[PDB]
RNA sequence: AGAACGCAGCGAAAUGCGAUACGUAAUGUGAAUUGCAGAAUUCCGUGAAUCAUCGAAUCUUUG
RNA sequence: UGAAAAGAACUUUGAAAAGAGAGUGAAAAAGUAC
RNA sequence: CCACGUCAACAGCAGUUGGACGUGG
RNA sequence: ACACGUCGCGCGGU
């Protein structure tokens, strides 16, 4: 990950959390970072590759 | 005679365009004088609408954005394709 | 690819179209020639 | 007759002046926002303020006229 | 404009290169520019590869202010080693833009010796240092432009 | 220039009237380069107020002995900028050269309509 | 049968006949302190300047409300603030403002003129004309001999035409020195053209009539001609700057307009 | 492998200070730098965890390793540094 | 998938040529030269003859189907030029497919592009073939094979010249391209070439026009205009020759109105307000590329029609081998099937002067114009113009300093790229059969595209020289 | 398309394309009518016109009727 | 503190901000640009 | 009298005018105007002015 | 700064800035608070 | 603030980072 | 409207 500061925010934001809790998967590190929308973080949580601890 | 254009500009942005899409919903820049329902009536008569929601609010470019939801009989797509 | 490397000469583009006009003539008419 | 300014404009009564005004005044704000466009256009400036140019002259003119009587 | 200033090279038997307003000391760096020398290319460039491992920095010789008590080089006629990498990282930039244009020449090879490289200040970018009662001293972060020539010996 | 006497600015404000004030048509007075001896008895006058397709020949420069159509001519700046030449930097990159109409001569006139008629009814002062 | 008794010179100039005297009033030691004093005295009455502003002062309030630190009030000053001020500014000490007067209008200068003492300064001058070497000092030429200072026609108030006044001027000869008028060191001076300073030509020869001024319209211009009257005259056209001896050019009639006065104020040495 | 146990009662009980676990990590990695006779030591996570989980005090002594090699040589050095 | 891959195996490719380069030097100045040998050797497929006991075009290649070939024939030179367009075909198909699995030797799953450059030097050779084996030749089904085999060498080397030409402007050496630009230029020659053509001429006017070839126009001169109006009709003595001038005076009107009709949506959102740029999507000419494929298509179907019909496969029945296989026949005219799909495909052999027919034109005009767009579907995917090129390309000038929200900016690109592609082929492919019908010059539909190509291309050549303002580009 | 299945099903959706189209286009704008046409014309007449040139000389060569 | 009331008088104060000058450039090009901001 | 905030195609700097928003007009001039990039208007008689009008039609908000 | 912005094209080097060389001009130790 | 694009300046070093710079919402 | 079983929907669970 890089410059997913904003990943971080906004996928904590869907899954409604601090942002500490939230996961993003070290593999598909670049596909997570193709989202930056709102509808777009739902497909990864489907996926499996952002997941809530 | 003494009243004035109400509609400065429509407002364009991604959420405008959005509204657009969503429920029929045209987002103007109103006079910072503008009144309710000269908004309506306006509307009304550059659109041939009925008008389903009026609602006004501020904006950091002083204009005064209006949110203006339009009747389903209406096609937003069209003429906000006219515009 | 090609195993040669050369391929601008300009030419050798030229060399099979100049054998290529000379040709015609000889086997065939275009102005009273004889025909083979 | 081709077109827009100025004697044509200038001495035009002026119902006929009203309704062409608010029909260029369509043109304009068919043509805004944005719908501007790429632009400028020249025209976009000149209508607009073409549109201010002879309201000076309708307004002018009720005024001239209650000076009369 | 600029350059040499101790003219003799020429530019048929020269390379030259000049760093332009970096933030990089005037007080260390014209101690690296005088001590660089001389003494080709690569031996400038593995004096300077080997300080940024261990071989301290480079010789101070005038401006050899107190510190500690000192201490283990090197030491070839000073004894005031100290470790700005920050100068080190400056003069490699130099070099190495020195060695390109002096790659582009066609010269070459052994030849050499740093013939004049000079140190203006680029100037001194002025902040402040916080202390007592509304009153706050200055603070310098030093900086500075270069002008580096080599010519063949 | 301006001839003498009334107003007795000495003086850079003197100046200042010549480079600030008058717009185009007393920039006709500063756009006004001597006619030729030929177009001069043709006419009956001694200069004309520039024509951007009038042609013009450099007489006072280093640049001093070309002809050309004016290309543009500024108000603002009361200054020539003469058809091309020009000086190309390789790309095309490419440069004005401007120049000062009382280092000019005028050669070749396009000379229109009622503007000769007005120029040649009496000048001043009607503006 | 002679005495002062000149012999007259026409522009036609190529001469025939004889004049009238020379005056006594040209006589007189030639006196180079009172010729300066009273040109000097003249210049001044005019003069006046411009200088700096703001206020010519004075923004900018005070007293000394001076406030202490180290190394003392500095006189002075006050008002105020991260500027401007210190003194500054209000001066003087300044690297900003003021100067310790700003030229002062205020400072009367003049003097005035007693009636005893312009009629003597008048007089003094017309006799200053009277000489002939001290011309060539001044730095003006004069080739022709003798006949001196020039005494021309009447004739010279009736043009008008621009190639009869060169026809008068080849007759003084003279002639060269207004062609030295017309070359640079004519030049260009620099800021002090405002004021007149300059940088840096010389003058040339001044003419005077009688009856007239004539001063006709076109015996105003020319290359460093002066045109005057025996009526009103003065020491700035008479010898311009104070160093005395300026090439003269006159026109009969008029000694015997000099000679009748009353007033008084004659001759003596 | 080698297996090699670290001598850090040489000097980690005499730091300390305040900040014995960023030194003893720059110690084992010039240490296994030296056994190894290698460029870059990795140092897992693993490792990380096994200086940090007691906590600077806090360090289960001497530790047993586990290290791997190396012929590469200098592309893209293989040193494991935790198991293998 | 839709289709299978071919052999284009590692010793196999470097058998055939794609050019391996010397050194070159990426410059403008070069670019241009080499565009102009290519346009070259067009014309001299007119000048130079052929050998051949009957070749000179007047071999039978059927008059529809020779125009958009195209080898500048009509005088001299029969295929030349044509094998290349064919192999251009094969490229789409390939590409728009898109196989992942399974599909004969890799390189040819949506890189299918590099399989083909290698495969177009084969089918120069072998569309001769194809010629020979149809009895397109006059062929009794092997007149001899030494014969066959002097033809042959005629008919690959034209369009080989070219095809050697076109690789080294596709290797990012050019600017012009070889496969392009030839269509256009046959068709030019053709439109005044019809009009003075001699059909029924007793006399000239006492010139031959601006070639050899005296006409119906030269007769009225010689007995005065004024003869027709003195006569039962003003039609049938000058009215063939007639049609062909008039079937471009159709074209010309429409075609300028399209090229002004853009969807143009600026896009370049300002730093320092307002807008300072431009944007603007070519319409129609983004669907240029599906068009002329699919009149090669359609000009490939006749021959392989009669091929399998009566000397592949059968005859047993002429229907049971397939629909346009269905009564393979000479006719009255061309060849031109007498029933089947590719009778429908073709003029009614009137050029519309019969639509009674009435089944034959219904099927004509809704079969094309599904076939058009169904290139432009395809040539969106990998091959063409898509919405994920243009958004990395508008990140590297930033639209301007751009507007910038999200997400919209990025999601207004995606939304109206496949409906405005779709939009374009199918209104070209309606067109160009009505074209034909109102008048022709042996096909409506090739001078729809000549005028396409030629006015716009002119237009952007200059623009990619260096150059502004549509001046000179020849040599420089 | 073909919803009921009609010919006015498939229609509707080209439609809210098309009524985009139509409200935003136009013609070259009477300085780009003439400069269209001037810029090619001399350029669509001399292809045509090359391929003509080349049979003025060859025909002749065999039996002259106008020369080449 | 108290003023004629109101939400109107915040509304001119923040187009005021945004109206605020910055920036650009391309004029200090053609002028006669005696640095400013 | 003065002042706030707007207005623009751009808006750094100045002052030009008020939601009609550097407008334009009536006397008037002559080949160039929109400061500039861009987008345009004119050019052998209706584009463009403060060269001059203590001259003018519009005229928000505050005083 | 300069008569005129001619305010430095093109090439190599450099993460970028810049540097080297070259171009403009009467003059660049006249190259941008000149 | 939010979102995207950047590193000349600012950040008490440095920078692939920012509350800075730039554009919008 | 929460959550697992589902490739997605649906269907099952409180």
């Amino acid at each position: 990950m890089a410059n997913l500061r904003t990943q971080k925010r906004l996928a904590a934001s869907v899954v409604g959390v601090g942002k500490r809790k939230v996961w993003l998967d070290p593999n598909e590190t670049s596909e997570i970072a193709q989202a930056n929308s709102r509808n777009a973080i739902r497909k990864l949580v489907k996926n499996g590759t952002i997941v809530k601890k | 005679l003494d009243s004035y254009k109400v509609i400065e500009q429509p407002i364009t942005s991604e959420t405008a365009m959005k509204k657009v899409e969503d429920g029929n919903i045209l987002v103007f820049q109103v006079s910072m004088k503008a009144n309710k329902y000269q908004i309506k009536k306006a509307v009304k008569e550059l659109y041939e609408v009925d008008v389903l929601k009026v609602n006004t609010l501020v904006r950091p470019n002083g204009t005064k954005k209006a949110y203006v939801r339009l009747t389903a009989d209406y096609d937003a797509l069209d003429i906000a394709n006219r515009i | 690819e090609d195993s040669p490397g050369l391929k601008v000469g300009p030419v050798p583009v030229l060399v099979m179209s100049l054998l290529f006009i000379a040709s015609v003539f000889m086997l065939h008419i275009w102005g009273k020639y004889t025909r083979s | 007759m081709a077109g827009v300014k100025a004697y044509e404009l200038r001495t035009k009564s002026k119902e006929q002046l009203a309704s062409q005004l608010v029909d260029l005044k369509k043109e304009l704000a068919e043509l805004k926002v944005q719908k501007l466009s790429r632009p400028s256009l020249p025209k976009i400036k000149t209508v607009r303020k073409s549109i201010a140019c002879v309201l000076t002259v309708i307004n002018e003119q009720q005024r001239e006229a209650v000076r009369q009587l | 404009m600029a350059r040499y200033g101790a003219t003799s090279t020429n530019p048929a038997k020269s390379a030259s290169a000049r760093g332009s307003y970096l933030r990089v000391s005037f007080k260390n760096t014209r101690e690296t520019a005088q001590a660089i020398n001389g003494w080709e290319l690569t031996k400038a460039q593995k004096y300077l590869e080997q300080v940024l491992d261990h071989q301290r920095a480079i010789p101070f010789r005038r401006f050899n202010s107190s510190i500690g008590r000192t201490a283990q080089g090197k030491e070839f006629g000073v004894t005031k080693a100290r470790w700005p990498a920050k100068s080190v990282k400056f003069v490699q930039g130099l070099l190495q833009n020195a060695a390109a244009n002096a790659e582009a020449k066609g010269l070459d090879a052994t030849k050499l010796y740093v013939s004049h490289i000079q140190v203006n200040q680029a100037p001194k970018q002025r902040r402040r240092t916080y202390r007592a009662h509304g009153r706050i001293n200055k603070y310098e972060s030093s900086p500075s432009h270069i002008e580096l020539v080599v010519t063949e010996k | 220039m301006a001839k003498q006497s009334l107003d007795v600015s000495s003086d850079r404000r003197k100046a200042r009237k010549a480079y600030f004030t008058a717009p185009s048509s007393q920039r006709r007075v500063l756009l006004s380069a001597p006619l030729s001896k030929e177009l001069r008895a043709q006419y009956g006058i001694k200069a004309l107020p520039i024509r951007r397709d009038d042609e013009v020949l450099v007489v006072r420069g280093s640049k001093k002995g070309q002809e050309g159509k004016i290309s543009s001519v500024y108000r603002l700046k009361f200054a020539v900028q003469v058809d091309k030449v020009t000086k190309e930097k390789v790309n095309g990159a490419s440069v004005p050269i401007n120049l000062h109409p009382s280092k000019l001569v005028i050669t070749k006139l396009h000379l229109d309509k009622d503007r000769k008629a007005l120029i040649q009814r009496k000048g001043g002062k009607l503006e | 049968m002679s005495r002062p008794q000149v012999t007259v010179h026409s522009l036609t100039g190529e001469a025939t006949a004889n004049a009238l005297p020379l005056p006594a009033v040209f006589s007189a030691p030639i006196r180079p302190d009172i010729v300066h004093t009273v040109f000097t005295s003249v210049n001044k009455n005019k003069r006046q300047a411009y200088a700096v502003s703001e206020k010519a002062g004075h923004q900018t309030s005070a007293e000394s409300w001076g406030t202490g630190r180290a190394v003392a009030r500095i006189p002075r000053v006050g008002g105020g603030g991260t500027g401007r001020s210190g003194q500054g500014a209000f001066g003087n000490m300044c690297r900003g403002g003021r100067m310790f007067a700003p030229t002062k209008t205020w400072r009367k200068w003049n003097v005035k003129v007693n009636h005893n003492e312009k009629r003597y300064a008048t007089a003094s001058a017309i006799a200053a004309t009277a000489v002939a070497s001290l011309v060539l000092a001044r730095g003006h030429r004069v080739e022709k001999i003798p006949e001196i200072p020039l005494v021309v026609s009447t004739d010279l108030e009736s043009i008008q035409k621009t190639k009869e006044a060169v026809a008068a001027l080849k007759a003084v000869g003279a002639h060269s020195d207004l062609l030295k008028v017309l070359k640079s060191k004519k030049l260009r001076a620099g800021k002090g053209k405002y004021r007149n300073r300059r940088w840096t030509q010389r003058r040339g020869p001044l003419v005077v009539y009688a009856e007239d001024n004539g001063i006709v319209k076109a015996l105003r211009n020319v290359p460093g001609v002066e045109t005057a009257n025996v009526a009103s005259l003065n020491l700035l056209q008479l010898a311009p700057g104070a160093h005395l001896g300026r090439f003269v050019i006159w026109t009969e009639a008029a000694f015997t307009k000099l000679d009748q006065v009353w007033g008084s104020e004659t001759v003596a040495s | 492998t080698r297996e090699y146990t670290i001598n850090l009662h040489k000097r980690l009980h005499g730091v300390s200070f305040k900040k014995r676990a960023p030194r003893a990590v720059k110690e084992i990695k010039k240490f296994a730098k030296l056994h190894m006779g290698t460029d870059d030591v990795r140092l897992a996570p693993e490792l990380n965890q096994a200086i940090w989980k007691r906590g600077v005090k806090g360090v289960e002594y001497r530790l047993r390793l586990r290290i791997s090699r190396k012929r590469n040589e200098e592309e893209d050095a293989k040193n494991p540094l935790f198991s293998y | 998938m839709a289709i299978k891959f071919l052999e284009v195996i590692k010793p196999f490719c470097v058998i055939l040529p794609e050019i391996q380069k010397p050194e070159r030097k990426i410059q403008f100045k070069e670019k241009v030269l080499w565009t102009a040998i290519t346009l070259f050797i067009f014309l001299v497929c007119c000048q130079i003859p052929l050998f051949g006991i009957m070749s000179s075009d007047s071999a039978d290649p059927f008059y529809w189907m020779r125009v958009i070939l195209a080898s500048n024939r009509g005088t001299l030179m029969e295929l030349g030029i044509s094998p290349i367009v064919t192999s251009g075909l094969i490229m789409q198909l390939l590409a728009g497919a898109k196989i992942i699995e399974v599909g004969d030797t890799p390189k040819d799953r949506a890189l299918f592009n590099g399989a083909q450059k290698l495969f177009g030097m084969i089918i120069t050779i072998g569309q001769s073939i194809v010629y020979v084996m149809t009895g397109m030749y006059g062929d009794p089904s092997e007149m001899g094979a030494g014969i066959c085999l002097l033809i042959t060498i005629q008919l690959f080397v034209a369009g080989l010249i070219v095809l050697l030409l076109d690789e080294l402007l596709q290797k990012g050496y050019g600017l012009g391209s070889g496969i392009s630009l030839f269509i256009a230029t046959n068709i030019c020659e053709t439109i005044v070439w019809k009009a003075f053509s001699p059909t029924t001429v007793n006399t000239g006017r006492g010139m031959e026009f601006e070639g050899a070839i005296i006409a119906l126009f030269h007769l009225l001169a010689t007995r005065t205009d004024k003869v027709r109006a003195l006569r039962e009709a003003f039609y049938r003595q000058n009215l063939p020759n007639l049609m062909n001038l008039i079937a471009t005076i159709f074209v010309f009107a429409v075609v300028i109105y399209f090229q002004g009709f853009r969807v143009d949506l600026p896009i370049k959102s300002a730093r320092y307000r307002g807008q300072y740029n431009t944007y603007p999507i070519k319409l129609f000419y983004t669907s240029n590329i599906p068009i002329i494929l699919q009149s090669a298509l359609v000009s490939n179907l006749y021959v392989i029609s009669q091929m399998l019909s009566a000397r592949f496969s059968g005859n047993l029945l002429v229907s049971l081998l397939g629909t346009w296989s269905d009564t393979s026949s000479g006719g009255p005219a061309r060849a031109y099937p007498v029933g089947g799909l590719c009778h429908y495909l073709s003029p009614p052999e009137s050029f519309g002067s019969v639509l009674e027919d009435p089944v034959h034109a219904v099927v004509y005009i809704v079969f094309m114009l599904g076939s058009c767009a169904f290139f432009s579907k395809t040539w969106i995917e990998v091959s063409g113009s898509s919405a994920k090129d243009v958004a990395k390309q508008l990140k590297e000038q930033q639209m301007v300093m751009r507007g910038h929200r999200e997400t919209s900016m990025v999601h207004e690109l995606n939304r109206y790229i496949p409906t405005a592609a779709a939009f374009g082929g199918l209104c070209i492919g309606a067109l160009s059969v009505l074209a034909d019908f109102l008048g022709a010059i042996g096909s409506g539909t090739g001078i729809l595209l000549a005028v396409t190509i030629i006015y716009q291309y002119f237009e952007i050549f200059v623009k990619e020289q260096s150059e502004v303002g549509s001046m000179g580009a020849l040599l420089f | 398309m073909d919803q009921v299945m009609q010919f006015v099903e498939p229609s509707r959706q080209f439609v809210k394309d098309s009524i985009r189209l139509v409200k935003r286009c136009t013609k070259p704008d009477r300085k780009e009518f003439q400069k269209i046409a001037m810029a090619t014309a001399i350029g669509f007449a001399i292809m045509g016109f090359i391929g003509f040139f080349v049979k003025l000389i060859h025909i002749p060569i065999n039996n002259i009727i106008v020369g080449g | 503190m108290a003023a004629q009331k109101s939400f109107r008088i915040k509304q001119k104060m923040a187009k005021a901000k945004k109206q605020n000058r910055p920036l650009p450039q391309w004029i200090r090009l053609r002028t006669n640009n005696t640095i400013r901001y």
